[PDB]
């Protein structure tokens, strides 16, 4: 399906993923158009941070679902 | 300091030039010889006259005198945020109080300019914009997502105070209330204006109209993080206490304080500590919020006459074709294009309150200067370190304007 990722600047980017793709795959798609290392990426869904190893099916993420991206520090 | 010339002697110049004077004590330059009588500037702002007075008092203080020596900072331009975090948080405040020596690793005030753009990036969840159009920054209450932030606020505070300490300006626009909070002043409903316009409109309406039948508020406040709303009590058992016209005034008092100060009490504390390590609380309060804002951000309004009047030339004459075109090209540009030209030459887009005569260089006052160097085929180069632009002697306007617009774009 197609998902949405909102940034803390108020902007949102459209991303194409199936409900079986891994989280690190989603981050690499973000870097693919935003140039942000999947290392620094924090993906939050419904007020909960996601895990790279898991998939979208674990968090029952459907279409038009908005994920929130935040940067790490050190 | 050489004494006077022997009676009957005189100095002359091999080329036509005008002589100005650089005061390394106050870090300023003037056209008037300090040994000659100098009348006061007539028709000058009563608000700048006092700010002028206050800064003199401020900077000439025990805690505001540079400790002889030099603090060395080495960072990579493509990772300035993490690199600066280490270099700064490693050194003690006393070490930061001695003359700065910043160097960029890799190629070997623009450092402050680059750092500002990174410290106040909403992506890091430290600071956030006010609304979504005007990009004045305030502290992001959700900074807790990164357990390191409390150090980063202390760090951001350090940089802010450090910039003030060494005449360096930060390219950031804080909300009005934030300047009052740094002066430890009291914040009122008036200040909610800049912080949050939506809340301001609503709270202000409540005090002008009856709410009994139209509103069903409780003594609580809900802020949403990552698409999830979290509510907080303004007072004990607040979300269970109905808001009426009787206690509406109490509700408004409580909400404003929360939304502004209490909402970030912890983050602002860490930030305010780092700032105080360099700029003592008891001496900052000499300025108000308007004067403090200038002391941190400076002026972003570029004036052509002031700019042109205080420009040096190395190998050029002001009447030279290329120079004549240069100012014609500059005059036609807007305030963004001009500020972009400054960033290119000096490394920052900010200008001292007094004007271009006090433009700061790496080793002290350095007036904007245009040097005659480079081949007509090449783009203009710049030595930020000296506020200088290497300008090839182009023989036509269009080419100059094109090469110029390109170079300032190449550097972004």
């Amino acid at each position: 399906m197609q998902i949405f990722v909102k940034t803390l600047t108020g902007k949102t980017i459209t991303l194409e993923v199936e409900s079986s793709d891994t989280i690190d795959n989603v981050k690499s798609k973000i870097q693919d158009k935003e140039g942000i290392p999947p290392d620094q990426q924090r993906l939050i869904f419904a007020g909960k941070q996601l895990e790279d190893g898991r998939t979208l099916s674990d968090y029952n993420i459907q279409k038009e679902s908005t994920l929130h991206l935040v940067l790490r520090l050190r | 300091q050489l004494g006077p010339l022997p009676s009957g002697w005189e100095m002359r110049l091999t080329n036509t030039a005008r002589v100005y004077f650089v005061d390394h004590n106050t870090k300023t330059t003037t056209w008037d010889d300090p040994r000659l009588p100098s009348s006061l500037d007539q028709n000058v702002p009563q608000y700048k006259r006092d700010f002028r007075r206050k800064v003199i008092y401020f900077r000439s203080q025990p805690a505001l005198r540079i400790l002889p020596g030099q603090c060395h900072i080495k960072v990579r331009r493509k990772n300035i945020f993490e690199d600066a975090y280490q270099e700064i948080m490693r050194q003690t405040p006393e070490d930061l109080k001695k003359r700065l020596m910043i160097k960029f690793d890799g190629e070997e005030r623009e450092f402050f300019f680059l750092l500002s753009h990174e410290m106040f990036n909403p992506f890091y969840c430290l600071f956030e914009y006010s609304a979504y159009d005007n990009y004045t920054i305030q502290i992001n209450p959700n900074s807790g997502i990164n357990p390191e932030h409390l150090n980063y606020f202390k760090f951001i505070g350090r940089v802010v105070g450090l910039g003030v300490f060494h005449r360096r300006f930060l390219d950031a626009f804080f909300v009005g209330a934030l300047y009052k909070m740094m002066l430890r002043k009291k914040v009122v409903l008036q200040d909610m204006e800049g912080v949050d316009a939506e809340v301001y409109n609503s709270l202000n309406w409540m005090l002008e109209n009856s709410i009994d039948g139209v509103l069903d508020l409780t003594f609580s406040a809900d802020d949403e993080r990552f698409g999830e709303v979290v509510t907080v009590d303004l007072k004990p058992d607040g979300r269970n206490i109905e808001v009426t016209d009787g206690n509406k005034k109490e509700y408004v008092e409580l909400y404003t304080q929360w939304r502004i100060v209490d909402r970030v009490q912890e983050q602002f504390k860490a930030f305010m500590d780092g700032f105080n390590e360099l700029i003592p609380e008891d001496l900052v309060t000499v300025f108000d919020e308007r004067e403090l804002e200038l002391l941190i951000g400076g002026i972003a309004e570029i004036d052509i006459e002031d700019w042109k009047k205080h420009t040096d030339y190395r190998g050029y004459q002001e009447s030279d074709e290329v120079i004549q075109w240069f100012w014609k090209c500059v005059s036609e540009w807007d305030n963004e294009q001009r500020a972009r030209l400054l960033q290119f030459t000096t490394g920052t887009s900010r200008i001292p309150v007094n004007g271009f005569k006090d433009l700061q260089g790496s080793d002290g006052p350095r007036r904007f200067t245009i040097e005659k160097a480079g081949e007509v085929q090449q783009l203009p180069k710049s030595h930020t370190c000296f506020n200088r632009v290497d300008l090839p002697q182009y023989v036509d306007y269009d080419s100059m304007k094109q090469k110029l617009t390109l170079a300032v774009e190449e550097t972004i």
